[PDB]
């Protein structure tokens, strides 16, 4: 079982640099070319460059010649990528992937978030208003990812949509909808539970019908 | 340098259906490789050297082409095949990728369940006013959302978040959030969310008056 | 003559342009074949050897190209400037053939080549005229005896003369064109087409250098290797007559 | 003359042997170094790439060699030598018997056509050259007459003036067809003065090695340039034909 | 720890063929060229050939072109050498060794014996005749190697030499010497313990004065 | 087909002596490698690329050379350096080795302790007669053995066996074995084993009468 184990998510300030690692196991690290690939939602997969871990030879994409330095530690069979002078546009998923013509094995990916933002707990706002009725939670102005959103502590999990968070001016915002039979609400208390591990925040908002 | 163009960017199939997705190259290459990606996982080598299957890949998948035109085919679509496919080339440095083609599951057209929520009192007290629209459980994906304040369309302070095709019902859902200052919110009275979907000639519109 | 030369000039230009059209038609389709073969070799090598980056294979090919450029030979002797091969090279100069399958790398080599040719070509030119006549008269002595047989079957002697001269340029042809083509077919592992192309490119003194016997004593028949310079010398004489007869025909019409 | 021809033949052989010794002396050391450098490149590559055997790297180099030999470029990985301009020029190299060969025929059809193209082409061009030669002689001698007459005007002897004119003829040609082109090519081809002279002479002797070819450079956007040179070749060759015949006469005088 | 573990000694009849193996561990088998080397007592170490385990590419020393076939099993990261129509000239120690320029890691070697001889137990004969006395055991007409000689079941280990075996009429012979103070013998018993594992033979000879 | 010449084939060094063994190549070679072998074990990479020490190799070892002449040197001879040293080349396929250079430890001269042993009764009953001579714990290795039957030399049915240099006292030992049919044995009466060593001008002669 060939395996590329990348280090965890990275949160860095604009201008700072970041170093990330890719530990191989299940083959000879030095027998195979290691590449790095950038994934950003609005764009193609981008090849950053490669290192021959046996020779130390490096080639870069012209686009990343300034930005990225690839190195290897042969003894610990670990590949490194360093990203310098980080901008908003560097925020992406980065993969280490093996191969010299096709990328045959990939790491699980590491997420980079470039942001001035400080660890900020979310504001949680209730969204109150046929057989079914839809309630909601607005979870806004938090940093960093993730938050966990449940409904009545996870006992209410069907009829739920939690939307992907969106970075707006260095802070994340998301919403969750729950659709329940109108016999259920407001007969039954429906609370959305938002947890932000980074800020050790746990907030519970009851959805109350407007007056 | 070499550009790989995947058209169309989105395509849809019922199980049992044949699917063909193409990768056209800006200039000729000897071999095309393909990756499969599903939400929350690294790309996987799927087909390499144009027509070779990677280890786990089921036989319904085939690849073909030469020069500037290459293709990936599913002889008979299965549900587990809904995913994003990328083509890539390394006949010229640097290696390059397509933008990716999303393959979705086809299902019966479904009207969006649309709900509008005024700003919560809690948010207004901090001076912000987010009006949230949930467009839930619709198919197909194509939808256009317009915000109208006292009849006048507004496209500034609007943030859209989509979920990926649901693995159970094959529907899509999105949230649209008009974010105003309390001041702009309190100036006007009528707030409408208007959705344009295949399922109706007449737009789907939910509204409220501030009084 | 004024009319003649301008007419002749235009004729030659048309000939060149029509030649251009024919060559482009036949050759432009296959222009990138060698680039495709190099690419095939590169990609096949990367697939076979995963410890090699496309960029490291890249430098290898550049470094190998420079070595070959300097006259290095894929080895798996072979000296193009050992006394045998260097003699043959000097031969390519004075003959005006100039294969160039081996190039001069030193500025001193080039400088000497200039004076070597400038003195050497006329010297060979003189000897060629000489060797041409000597063989010509000797052949003509032979021609007379053949003419006698034709004479004793009551063929008019002017017809006999042309008949003998035609036989003249046919026995020469068989002797110097066909034998070598057969020889080269066997010796060089060429097709009979490749061999005639070589022979004629050689004896016309065009000397492209895409095909060369090499006059390199290797083994098995090492004597024959420089010996083909003999065929060249003798062949050139026969072909001189052939070229003049074709030339005279064009003048005649 | 049979004794003299044996003497002449041996003289040529000695000439070739002396040529061979000089060429070996000047060229073999660099060819041996190139061979050592190929070997150094292999040994470094094996040390860098343990998954490659000596013999597998051997096949790579042989296969690469064959591809370069076919005119493949090490610098590129993409995918005109036979554009109407270059194809015209190639046809030119045949009939002139120059035969640079910097681009080779790959098709059996190409080779077969070349045979008959040359067999008809060379004698045809031979005739034109004799023509251009005669014309050239008349032109220069009539022209040389006027300046020749200025020497006669200051009372110099007629038999002296013929040889002065003969020497003067050689000077005129050289300026026009040797020195000017060498200077032209020096600027246009980014060659050294000596590279350019080497090219010019190798060209006008009709040797045509093909190590140096004016216009051949892929980068240059000057297709009109290359045929223009072919007019220099046409005019140059007659000049050099005279020179080559005359130096033979000098050797006749020495013998 | 890079390691090349070869299979054990082999005995085969003249004309028979033979296959030996080398399992690699501590590195990627497919990353490095594998070689076989022959060591005969008389001659130089001799390179037989190489295989690229990743490509299956093979080349042979001209001297072994017909003799030897190299193959690999990628899944078990094992290299194999086969030798055909064996003569006594093939009796040697064979090594697998890794490298494409230098042989950087070697197996422990495998001994090949080409012989028509059949498993024979040894006749063991005692050798009886200063401060010191020297006794011995002649161990003769055994096949194949090895035997072990000990003295008083290893109680005598100092003053002990066993000589290498020699071919005596297509079978092996050696002797062992032990040196003990003259006070000790024949005062006290000295017995050699001979084992020939091939024949499952375990014999003791008491050294008795003539 | 490149030939490597190691001469002398055997050499000796007292501890603390500087030792140098040379390897001559039949034609030019870019790099020379060296192996150490001790009886019972495979060759070990000792020096590679002319002057590079393999991992464990102690610093007292150096290598040097270029062209057709290469050398291995020991600054000061140690006990554990007694072994066979092989040069090998791979600048030309096929790679080739020197016949090896055996380096023995030098020590004080020692006379062989010689013993003769008449056929055992047990062996005579089988019809064979083996007379055994042990020449033990001598130095140097240079030694001549002669057998005499009734004072006339016998050089037929004699097999000789030498030990390697003893790892503890640095001496050598050999066995000489005269094998006769019982008939040839019983014909004669005086059996003498005669040893000629540097340590004595007079042979060392051990004898017995069959009587
Ligand atoms: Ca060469
Ligand atoms: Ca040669
Ligand atoms: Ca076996
Ligand atoms: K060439
Ligand atoms: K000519
Ligand atoms: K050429
Ligand atoms: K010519
Ligand atoms: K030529
Ligand atoms: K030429
Ligand atoms: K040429």
């Amino acid at each position: 079982e060939v395996q590329l184990q990348q280090s965890g998510p990275e949160l860095v300030k604009p201008g700072a640099s970041m170093k990330t690692s890719c530990k191989v196991s299940g083959y000879s690290f030095t027998g195979y070319i290691m590449n790095w690939v950038k994934q950003r939602h609005g764009k193609n997969l981008e090849w950053i460059g490669l290192i021959n871990p046996n020779t130390g030879y490096t080639t870069y994409n012209q686009k990343f010649k300034g930005k990225a330095t690839l190195t290897v530690d042969k003894s610990s069979s670990t590949a490194y990528m360093e990203l310098l002078s980080l901008t908003s546009e560097d925020s992406a998923i980065y993969y280490c992937t093996r191969g010299n013509y096709v990328f045959d094995y990939w790491g699980q990916g590491t997420t980079l978030t470039v942001s001035s933002a400080k660890t900020t707990p979310p504001s949680v706002y209730p969204l109150a208003p046929n057989s079914m009725v839809t309630l909601g939670c607005l979870v806004k102005g938090y940093f960093p990812e993730p938050v966990t959103v449940t409904w009545n502590s996870g006992s209410l999990s069907s009829g739920v949509h939690t939307f992907p968070a969106v970075l707006q001016s260095d802070l994340y915002t998301l919403s969750s909808s729950v659709t329940v039979p109108s016999s259920s609400w407001p007969s039954e208390t429906v609370t959305c539970n938002v947890a932000h591990p980074a800020s050790s925040t746990k907030v519970d908002k009851k959805i109350v019908p407007r007056d | 340098q070499i550009v790989l163009t995947q058209s169309p960017a989105i395509m849809s199939a019922s199980p049992g259906e044949k699917v063909t997705m193409t990768c056209s190259a800006s200039s000729s290459v000897s071999y095309m490789h393909w990756y499969q990606q599903k939400s929350g996982t690294s790309p996987k080598r799927w087909i390499y050297d144009t027509s070779k299957l990677a280890s786990g890949v089921p036989a319904r998948f085939s690849g073909s082409g030469s020069g500037t035109s290459y293709s990936l085919t599913i002889s008979s679509m299965e549900a587990e095949d809904a995913a994003t496919y990328y083509c890539q080339q390394w006949s010229n440095s640097p290696p390059t990728f397509g933008a990716g083609a999303k393959l979705e599951l086809k299902r019966a057209d479904a009207a969006p369940t649309v709900s509008i929520f005024p700003p919560s009192s809690e948010q207004l007290t901090s001076g912000g006013a987010s009006v949230v629209c949930f467009l839930n459980n619709f198919y197909p994906k194509d939808i256009n959302v317009k915000w109208k304040i006292d009849g006048s369309e507004r496209q500034n302070g609007v943030l859209n978040s989509w979920t990926d095709q649901d693995s159970k019902d094959s529907t899509y859902s999105m949230s649209s959030t008009l974010t105003l200052t309390k001041d702009e919110y309190e100036r006007h009275n009528s707030y409408t969310c208007e959705a344009t979907h295949k399922t109706s000639t007449s737009p789907i519109v939910k509204s409220f008056n501030r009084n | 003559r004024s009319t003649t030369l301008l007419a002749l000039l235009a004729l030659v230009l048309l000939y060149l342009v029509s030649g251009a059209l024919v060559f482009r038609a036949l050759e432009q389709p296959h222009e990138q074949q060698a680039q495709r073969e190099l690419g095939e070799v590169r990609e096949k090598f990367l697939r076979a050897h995963p410890c090699v980056s496309d960029q490291e294979l890249g430098l290898l090919i550049k470094e190998v190209a420079d070595a070959l450029g300097g006259g290095a030979d894929p080895e798996t002797s072979h000296s193009a400037w050992d006394l045998g091969s260097a003699f043959f090279f000097s031969g390519t100069i004075i003959t005006t053939i100039g294969y160039g399958n081996v190039a001069l790398r030193t500025d001193a080599g080039r400088l000497f080549c200039i004076f070597y040719a400038l003195v050497g070509i006329p010297l060979f030119g003189i000897l060629l005229a000489g060797v041409g006549d000597r063989l010509g008269s000797s052949l003509r002595h032979g021609i007379g005896h053949i003419e006698a047989i034709f004479l004793k079957w009551h063929v008019p002697p002017e017809l006999v003369r042309v008949l003998s001269e035609m036989l003249f340029l046919l026995i020469g042809c068989l002797l110097f064109v066909l034998t070598p083509t057969f020889v080269f077919c066997y010796m060089e592992d060429w097709s009979k087409l490749e061999a005639i192309y070589f022979v004629i490119v050689t004896l016309t003194t065009v000397g492209f250098g895409d095909y060369v016997a090499g006059a390199d004593p290797r083994q098995d028949s090492p004597a024959y290797q420089p010996l083909v310079w003999f065929w060249i010398l003798l062949g050139l004489a026969y072909f001189a007559s052939v070229l003049t007869t074709i030339g005279n025909w064009l003048r005649v019409v």
